[PDB]
C-alpha cells in the first residue's frame, strides 16, 4: 500500500519506479474580467514523473491547447495525466517500464488505476510522505521548456545532474528534496542561495551548479536554515 | 395454496416463511406451512435455537414439485427434499391438515409486500445463481461465498452472481476511461443490459434476489452484490425512465421490510449517499430517499 518514512530504502532498490505528480499539470492565472467578474487563463503545464534511483526525469509538457473547450479542468487534469503516464509506460520496452508508480496525491490513484488495467501487475500507490515536487517550476530550465512549448512534448532531464558519479540515490534524493522544499518555501532566497557565487556555473547540459562536495555541504547547510527559519516565521515559534 | 410439510420438528428452531417467522419447540408436534400463495418464489428457512450462527434456507416454487422438510441427525439441519409420488404426498398434508398441525402462511389480504420483494426474481435465474441442477429447489446460507469474493473457495457452494467490477477491461472502454467510470452507462446499458442480463427484468430479478439473501442470511457477499448492482444504475447518466421508476419501487419495498436494528450491516453508507445526494439519479429515487431519509437519517 501506502509509501512513508518506514519503507523509504525501498525507493533505491532495484525495482524500477517512478513518481507522478500532478500539482503542476493544470495552471491558470485568476484575473478580473472588463465586467468585473472572475476568469482563469491557463498557462502551460507538466507531468513530473520521477525514476527516484536513476534520476530520469520524463517531463510531458501539457499545452494550454489540451483544455480547449473542456469542462470540469481540474478533473480533467487528473485523467489527462494518468493517459500521458499510460502512453510513457507503453512506450517504454517491458525491461524498462515500472514495477510500481507512486502518485504524491490520492486523487490520482483511480485515473491511473483505470488507465493501466491493461498493466495488472504494475502497483499504484499512494504515499504518506509530503514531497516538494510542485516546487519542480521552480527549477529554471525546466520553468522554461514548460511557458516556450507551442505543442505537446516530452523532455528528457536527469534531475540529479552527474551527482550519482560521486554519491549514492539515497543521497541525491535527499538533496534533491532539500533543494525542492528550499524553493517551495522561499523561491527567492532558496535561488539566492544556489547563484550568489558567479564562479560556480550550472553545465549546459545540467539544472543545478557545478558544486565541487564541500561547497554542496555548506548550500545544504544554507538550504536547512532557509528552511527552519520560515518555519518559526509562519508559526511564530 | 401449496403446502410444506415436515417431517417432524426435532430440534428447537425459529422457522421463517417469506418475512414471517415462528418459534418450534424441540419435539413440538408441528407439520409444516400451508395456504402458501402460488404465483411467487418463496423462501423457508432455520436458525436452531441452539446455534443462532447458520442462518439457512431453501428457495423454491411449488409450481415445480411436492416439497417437504425432514430433519437429518447425521447433517444437523433441517433438509428440503422433493416427493415425487403425488399421492403418498396429497395423503401426508390432507392429515397433517385433518389434525390442524400445520401453521398457515399469514398474508394480509391487502398486502403486496412479498410479491413487491420478488417481482422479478424467478427459481429458473435463482439455481443458475445457486448450482445443484439434481434438486428444483436451492439452498442459501450465511456463510456462502460469492464467485467474485472467491477470486478476491469451494465453487460448488458459492454464489454465482454476476461480476461487477467498476475497474476492470469489461467495464471501461480503452480510449474512454475517464467516460466509462464517471458515467457507467456504456456498462449498465451494452455490457450487463443488452450483453449478459439481456432486460431489466433479470437484472432486478438478480437485485432482489442479492438483497434478500442478505436479508434473511446475513450473507455478506449478497449484501456486496445488491449494493454494486444499485450503484452501476445510480452511476449511470443515462438509463430507461421505467427503470428507474421500477428501481425507486423495488428500494423502497427493499427499505421498507429491513429490520430497523439490522441497518448498520446492511446498507452500505458510502453507496447510498453517493446514490440519493451525489449521483446522476440523485433526483430520480423520490419514494427511495423519502423512505431512507424518515427511517435511517443516522446513515445519511
Amino acid at each position: 500500500g501506502a509509501m512513508n518514512s518506514s519503507n523509504y530504502a525501498e525507493l533505491f532498490n532495484n525495482d524500477i519506479k517512478l513518481f507522478v505528480d500532478d500539482t503542476n499539470v493544470y495552471r491558470v492565472t485568476v484575473h478580473k474580467t472588463f465586467e468585473g467578474n472572475v476568469a482563469t487563463k491557463a498557462i502551460n503545464g507538466c507531468i513530473f514523473t520521477l525514476n527516484p534511483k536513476t534520476g530520469h526525469l520524463f517531463l510531458k509538457i501539457i499545452h494550454t491547447s489540451v483544455w480547449a473547450g473542456q469542462k470540469r479542468l481540474s478533473q480533467l487534469a487528473k485523467w489527462k495525466t494518468a493517459e500521458e503516464v499510460s502512453a510513457l509506460v507503453r512506450s517504454l520496452p517491458k525491461e524498462e517500464q515500472p514495477k510500481q508508480i507512486i502518485v504524491t496525491r490520492k486523487a490520482m490513484l483511480d485515473p491511473l488505476e483505470v488507465h493501466m488495467l491493461d498493466f495488472p501487475n504494475i502497483a499504484i500507490r499512494p504515499t504518506e510522505l509530503r514531497l516538494p515536487f510542485s516546487a519542480a517550476m521552480s527549477i529554471d530550465k525546466l520553468s522554461d521548456v514548460v511557458m516556450k512549448a507551442t505543442e505537446p512534448q516530452m523532455v528528457l532531464f536527469n534531475i540529479y545532474d552527474d551527482w550519482l558519479d560521486r554519491i549514492s540515490s539515497y543521497t541525491a534524493f535527499s538533496r534533491l528534496t532539500l533543494l525542492l522544499r528550499a524553493l517551495k518555501t522561499n523561491e527567492e532566497s532558496a535561488k539566492m542561495i544556489l547563484l550568489s557565487d558567479p564562479t560556480i556555473t550550472i553545465k549546459s547540459y545540467h539544472l543545478w551548479p557545478s558544486f565541487t562536495d564541500e561547497q554542496w555541504i555548506t548550500i545544504e547547510s544554507q538550504m536547512r536554515d532557509l528552511i527552519l527559519t520560515e518555519y518559526g516565521r509562519k508559526y511564530n515559534v | 395454496m401449496n403446502t410444506v410439510p415436515f417431517t417432524s420438528a426435532p430440534i428447537e428452531v425459529t422457522i421463517g416463511i417469506d418475512q414471517y417467522s415462528f418459534n418450534v419447540k424441540e419435539n413440538q408436534p408441528f407439520h409444516g406451512i400451508k395456504d402458501i400463495p402460488i404465483g411467487h418464489v418463496h423462501v423457508i428457512h432455520f436458525q436452531h435455537a441452539d446455534n443462532s450462527s447458520m442462518r439457512y434456507g431453501y428457495w423454491f416454487d411449488c409450481r415445480m414439485g411436492n416439497f417437504y422438510i425432514q430433519y437429518d441427525p447425521k447433517d444437523g439441519l433441517y433438509k428440503m427434499m422433493e416427493e415425487r409420488d403425488g399421492a403418498k404426498f396429497e395423503n401426508i398434508v390432507h392429515n397433517f391438515k385433518e389434525r390442524q398441525m400445520m401453521v398457515s402462511y399469514p398474508k394480509i389480504d391487502e398486502d403486496d409486500t412479498w410479491y413487491n420483494l420478488t417481482e422479478f426474481v424467478q427459481m429458473d435465474k435463482i439455481r443458475k445463481i445457486v448450482r445443484k441442477d439434481e434438486n428444483q429447489f436451492s439452498y442459501v446460507d450465511s456463510s456462502m461465498t460469492t464467485v467474485q469474493e472467491n477470486e478476491l473457495s469451494d465453487p460448488a457452494h458459492s454464489l454465482n452472481y454476476t461480476v461487477i467490477n467498476f475497474k476492470s477491461r469489461e467495464a471501461i472502454r480503452p480510449g474512454h476511461e475517464m467516460e466509462d467510470f464517471l458515467d457507467k452507462s456504456y456498462y449498465l446499458n451494452t455490457v450487463m443490459l443488452q450483453g449478459i442480463f439481456k432486460n431489466s427484468s433479470n437484472y432486478f430479478g438478480e437485485l432482489q434476489f442479492a438483497f434478500l439473501n442478505a436479508m434473511f442470511f446475513g450473507n455478506y457477499g449478497s449484501s456486496l452484490q445488491w449494493h454494486a448492482m444499485i450503484e452501476l444504475i445510480c452511476s449511470s447518466a443515462t438509463v430507461p425512465k421505467h427503470m428507474l421508476d421500477k428501481l425507486d419501487e423495488i428500494l423502497y419495498y427493499q427499505i421498507k421490510t429491513l429490520p430497523e436494528q439490522y441497518s448498520d450491516i446492511l446498507l452500505n453508507e458510502r453507496v447510498w449517499n453517493i446514490c440519493l445526494y451525489s449521483s446522476f439519479q440523485k433526483n430520480s429515487l423520490h419514494n427511495t430517499e423519502k423512505i431512507m431519509e424518515n427511517k435511517y437519517p443516522e446513515l445519511l
